[PDB]
């Protein structure tokens, strides 16, 4: 993937939206590609809340190496255009703009197809209830003593 | 004699005992059987009280 940075991503949702690119003689600031930077960061920090929502790999900078562009995203190959896609939509109404109609269905089922291996792993049945026999066929639980399920 | 007849080769089977061990310690040390409801290789951690104080 040709996309490896922060600022990478960023650049990619620009000229997914067509305000900047490799080809166009007019540039955004840097100091506007900080700012795609901190919507970014804090995109991906509300779909990670705290590690009970959206797990993606994102690695989030710190204060310490200065530019939080130039570090890596660390996602999987297969997250970049579902983020990029958002933070397009996301950032497009900073330059007066709405992101067309396939950027919006792109984003969508970008951030599901993210999700769908979170879901299909937390969904997970619980175990028997704590007033639950476990039979007498299980004959080496209920030689043991465990005439009822542990439960927890 | 000369008696050039034919040989063979005969091995009994009473056995020559040479192996007697006693195992006292294995007959003190007193045995449990921990009360585990599914049979699993996994960490058999069994937890027992210690008399209270």
């Amino acid at each position: 993937m040709q996309i490896k940075t922060k600022g990478d991503l960023v650049r990619a949702a620009l000229r997914k939206l067509g305000v900047a690119s490799d080809a166009t003689l007019t540039d955004v600031e840097p100091q506007s590609m900080q700012d795609a930077v901190d919507d970014l960061e804090a995109m991906m920090a509300e779909w990670y809340q705290d590690g009970k929502g959206i797990i993606t790999g994102y690695v989030f900078s710190d204060d310490e190496n200065p530019p939080a562009e130039g570090d890596d995203h660390g996602l999987r190959s297969s997250a970049v255009s579902a983020v990029f896609h958002n933070l397009a939509c996301r950032i497009a109404p900073d330059y007066a703009l709405e992101a067309t109609a396939k950027i919006i269905a792109t984003a969508k089922y970008g951030k599901e197809l993210l999700y769908k291996q979170t879901a299909i792993s937390r969904a997970k049945r619980a175990p028997y209830p704590s007033r639950m026999p476990t039979g007498s066929g299980n004959s080496f639980a209920n030689l043991n003593e465990w005439h009822y399920f542990p439960g927890e | 004699a000369l008696n050039e007849g034919q040989i063979v080769t005969l091995a009994v089977d009473e056995i020559i005992e040479t192996i007697s061990a006693i195992t006292p310690m294995a007959q003190k040390a007193k045995k449990y059987t921990p009360p585990a409801a599914s049979m699993q290789r996994s960490s058999n951690t069994i937890w027992m009280p210690v008399e209270q104080e």
